[PDB]
């Protein structure tokens, strides 16, 4: 009764220690460098909005220098 | 009488809201209840239960930027939507006013359909009635503010919206509440607002 | 009525940048006024006033500023806004983006002159679309069905067969009545043009097809008036000569790119991703010119194809066309890589007018319940296929092998049909029950027992 | 290896998908430790 | 320092665009000058001057710009910047966001006229905070205890009861009994009509209004008055503390609705929006109302702040709780996990922290076992939450006799210690006595963070 539960236990340990190491090494390092890509790409959408708004505030100043 | 839409109707005293607004849906009435005189926000034709019942006297529905063939179904079934009062099968267009505004209509008139439907709702508030306002898709109202502020060359907030977007929604949601109305016969009315956002 | 005063001609061009030509010393200029440019070489271009300020008028030329001078270029002002010569003889012709004939026929002899912006329909006198259009495609007719007078786009991408299923529902009009097709093509290739132009004559259906095709070598400013010329003849053949028009506005993402280039030439405040802030209004004026009115027995149905960039449904073009139109049809890339035609992810597809166009008198009785169950079975099966790759194949449930056996039968028998199968709607539901019969009862939760007992034991 | 488009709601979707897998180890580390604890005392028996 | 020159009244309005009114031909205009608009139909409005340029002065009207003409309106320049009428009889009065009384009372008799911007406290004059402020909540007084001068926010979300525990720690705040000059300045920014009515009718209906100075600012109030609301509330709290020498607690609720008003006026001055729409100077602007705290060297007064804010989408990387955690000194989380579980107050003490609680508690301050019963209740809470994840994948049988004792501690910690009820005022001694009734269900030698020099006196009972 202790031989048949022994050899079926390390059959269910290798299918669990692989599923733990499939998450720590394949699934989580794919998500944590996906999330590193969202932040670097959302910083570039803010500077493109920063450049479009500073372009307009430079144009609105020139039109207010004519009407003086 | 003639009243400007962007100016709040005067009143004697604002009162705390203590009576529930029974929507009829079981999750909205038991777990997360609304009261008459209170403000609500869903990410939303549907909501027929607000019309047939919910113990409110008049119903004012504002379709702010609603679609083409979905606006024409609201004004199609509302004349033949009936209810019971004391055993009489009575139609719901005796106590319903619609503010129909499709997105084909101009963008300056989309921001004025909200202020119109709350002024008619504050008018029937003053008679002692219990108004229930359903402002459909206020995200299209906030889209009309993004377009108008872009045409006047204004500086935006995050995601392109104008920076006074939080002060425009607050000037419409804070017009709803149970009150003691102005005038001598001592009556009390209320306005409930259910506004929709991006689903 | 008519204007008899002579047209003022100005040689006072004071600025050219991109698509825009800026005039000066103009005497009382209108807004949206059409201007006829006369080049020094002798060629003639058209224009349209975008902005007036005192005696200055900013026009947008339709054919481009390539060669436009500032000393010798004369611009005569047509004293009215852009009005189109329309007739019933345009059905069966080929025009370009500006309405000029391409098929080597004559120019149009007008029955009337109609404004391209359209007159606004009173929303109180607008009747509701309830007659169901049978398209022949099971992924449309069985799941996301289309009424008669419903605006409904086709969300696609670059490299997907959106032109193939645009011409398939164009020759399989169904209605269980000779739909007069008006076709607007903006930014299409010559391969896409010759695909559509040969399909309509191979079926012999170019007796009633009006092509408005604007290719990629054509200038981009003609794309701004291309859907408004296509719709102002579609609402002539629907509200005056009472036919049942079907309007196919393919590549609506090449319309919004033409709308950005003008909006970036005027240096206006841009909205999201460089598109103008008025792109929600400018799209809605050409989507809500649809539907059907109460005095006339004509109708107009819009199917605008648009290709979203980088498979993004949160891009500002397919995000704004979801708020105006009445449910989308999603063409998916991952179903196209598995060689399934048509590749239609029914999980983000939607038809907001399908609830009233099906039922007992419209379709047969079990339509509202087998479409309600095939969606919920596909969504859970798409969720148990994601955990099949992660944690194990047979793991944690044996009835999940029924959901994956549904996903193999749904994608290969229901939605995969080939480019010439015309499945009727009764043939669509009979395939739909064969995929629900591999599920047992008590798992078909969304079907009540008053309809589950008639069609499950078959 | 990236998955989808950055849209400021994909940042809060993927922070929840990270939250599912961060608690997927700590729920399965102890399951593999409960199996190892019985494995090391059965071997003594 | 009185000024006696008569005020000028200009009818020279030369431009209106949004909430700004542009004047012309102004004789030497001040920068932050307070002006008084007079409408053509007689209604009065106020306003701050926003930007001057030569003889042109751009004011922005408080109450809005509608109806303002260019020919018949008249603007009157009061020759000084915005001042505050401060007194000690503003303890028990309800003011709006601009300083006018709301509770049907008279104006304040103004025993001093102070500036709302103030001055920064000298770093050489500030002294370290020592004793404790009793809030009456066991999750705050027991395990995340606050000092006298500590700045500690309450990180909440939309829908969580951060307004209900703000009103709780205002009704029952005291120093410590220790067997005395205590005041509270409550500033509400961007609240509803229902939340403002709840704050007015909870403080006056509980006897607490002998020492509360309440500043409402509704959401239908002008958005410029949300900026001068924490500047009014901290000017008077610098008059009560270290000018009248009483220990003051300042509760600045909804600090996420303050910086939505700071973003609004930053677009009125035509500035380019910085990170996530918020302005670039928001770290300086938030720290000019947080760093008006702490104790001073020569005066017995003190001032401690609890700036309550709602982080959107439960995000800590948002600029509102990230630029607050850089300057404030430890946080308190109201979380959705315990709130759906119906636990009031829903304060989880595992991510919460008070950085100066090692100074606040002690032998002469509360009693000498507070340092160990807080460390032991926190260590037994992390284990009891860890073994509760073992109860589902292993089983209720296979876990040992130790892990069955942590699970019986967990159902009693979150029901007797944290779960309090909105009207139960527990002292700092009644908090620690509940803290020992949950440690007595363990045997000792499991209580490894408590030394035996303090385990012998308080365990056997």
């Amino acid at each position: 009764s202790l031989q048949t539960s022994f050899v079926t236990l390390d059959e269910a340990i290798k299918i669990t220690n692989r599923r733990v190491n499939a998450i720590e090494h394949v699934i989580i390092p794919r998500i944590e460098r996906t999330l590193a890509y969202i932040i670097t790409e959302l910083d570039e959408r803010e500077r493109e909005e920063f450049y479009r708004l500073k372009k307009i505030q430079e144009k609105k100043k020139i039109l207010k220098e004519k009407s003086d | 009488q003639v009243w400007p839409v962007r100016q709040v109707r005067p009143v004697t005293e604002k009162l705390p809201a203590n009576h529930p607004l029974l929507t009829g849906q079981r999750v909205l009435d038991a777990l997360f209840p609304c009261v008459q005189g209170g403000t609500t926000a869903i990410p939303g034709v549907i909501s027929q239960s607000l019309s047939k019942y919910s113990n409110s006297d008049v119903i004012i529905y504002v379709g702010c930027g609603e679609r083409g063939n979905e606006m024409s179904e609201v004004l199609r079934d509302f004349p033949e939507l009936t209810m019971e009062v004391d055993g009489k099968v009575e139609s719901i267009m005796k106590r319903t006013a619609l503010v129909a505004n499709t997105s084909n209509m101009p963008v300056a008139a989309r921001e004025a359909s909200i202020y119109t439907g709350i002024t008619l709702s504050e008018y029937f508030r003053d008679m002692g009635y219990h108004v229930s306002m359903m402002a459909d898709s206020t995200s299209r109202w906030a889209e009309a503010l993004r377009e108008i502020s872009g045409r006047l060359a204004e500086m935006p907030a995050d995601s392109g919206y104008p920076a006074y977007l939080g002060a425009r929604l607050a000037s419409f949601y804070e017009r709803a509440g149970r009150v003691k109305c102005l005038g001598n016969p001592e009556r009390e009315g209320s306005v409930s607002i259910v506004g929709a956002v991006s689903p | 009525n008519y204007l008899s005063q002579p047209r003022l001609t100005y040689k006072t061009v004071s600025g050219v940048n991109g698509p825009l030509v800026i005039l000066d010393h103009v005497k009382f200029p209108r807004y949206a006024e059409i201007v006829h440019l006369t080049l020094p070489d002798g060629t003639k271009r058209s224009g349209q006033v975008l902005e007036v300020s005192g005696s200055k008028a900013v026009v947008q030329v339709f054919e481009g500023t390539s060669g436009i001078d500032a000393k010798k270029t004369s611009c005569e002002f047509t004293g009215d806004i852009l009005r189109t010569p329309v007739s019933e003889d345009m059905l069966g012709r080929v025009f370009n983006g500006s309405g000029k004939p391409i098929d080597r026929g004559p120019v149009v002899l007008a029955e009337d002159f109609l404004d391209i912006m359209g007159q606004p329909i009173n929303p109180q006198c607008r009747i509701y679309p309830e007659e169901m259009i049978q398209t022949g495609i099971s992924a449309i007719d069985g799941m996301n069905s289309i009424a008669r007078g419903q605006k409904i786009p086709i969300f696609s991408a670059a490299g997907l067969p959106h032109n193939e299923i645009a011409a398939q529902i164009c020759r399989q009009a169904g209605l269980v009545e000779n739909f007069a097709i008006v076709f607007a093509a903006m930014g299409v290739n010559m391969e896409t043009a010759r695909f559509f132009k040969s399909d309509f004559e191979e079926n012999g259906s170019m007796d009633n097809v009006c092509l408005f095709l604007n290719l990629a070598n054509d200038p981009t400013i003609e794309r701004i008036i291309t859907p408004r010329l296509a719709l102002t003849t579609a609402e002539f053949l629907a509200y005056q000569c009472e036919k049942h028009v079907l309007v196919i506005l393919t590549d609506m993402s090449s319309y919004a790119e033409a709308l950005r280039e003008v909006s970036a030439a005027r240096e206006e405040v841009p909205g999201r991703r460089g598109f103008p802030g008025y792109m929600y209004t400018d799209l809605a004026t050409i989507y809500e010119r649809a539907g059907r009115v109460e005095g006339r027995n004509g109708s107009i149905t819009q199917i605008p194809i648009l290709t979203m960039p980088n498979d993004d449904i949160t891009h500002p073009i397919p995000d704004l066309t979801g708020y105006i139109t009445e449910g989308q049809i999603y063409v998916d890339r991952q179903l196209h890589n598995r060689q399934i035609y048509p590749p239609i992810n029914v999980l983000p597809s939607l038809s907001r007018l399908m609830k009233s166009a099906i039922g007992e008198g419209m379709t047969r009785k079990d339509h509202a319940d087998v479409s309600n169950q095939l969606y919920a079975c596909y969504a859970i099966g798409k969720d148990v296929q994601a955990m099949k790759a992660v944690v194990g194949e047979e793991a944690l449930t044996s009835d999940d092998l029924l959901y994956l056996e549904f996903l193999q039968k749904f994608e290969r028998n229901f939605i995969a049909q080939g480019p010439y199968e015309n499945r009727t709607v009764y043939e669509t539901l009979d395939i739909g029950w064969q995929l629900l019969r591999i599920f047992p009862k008590e798992m078909l939760k969304r079907i009540p027992q008053s309809t589950l007992s008639e069609f499950y034991p078959r | 290896r990236i998955e989808i488009f950055p849209s400021r709601m994909a940042q809060t979707i993927m922070k929840a998908r990270l939250k599912g897998a961060q608690t997927g180890r700590n729920l399965l580390k102890k399951k593999s430790d409960a199996l190892t604890l019985r494995f090391r005392q059965i071997l003594k028996k």
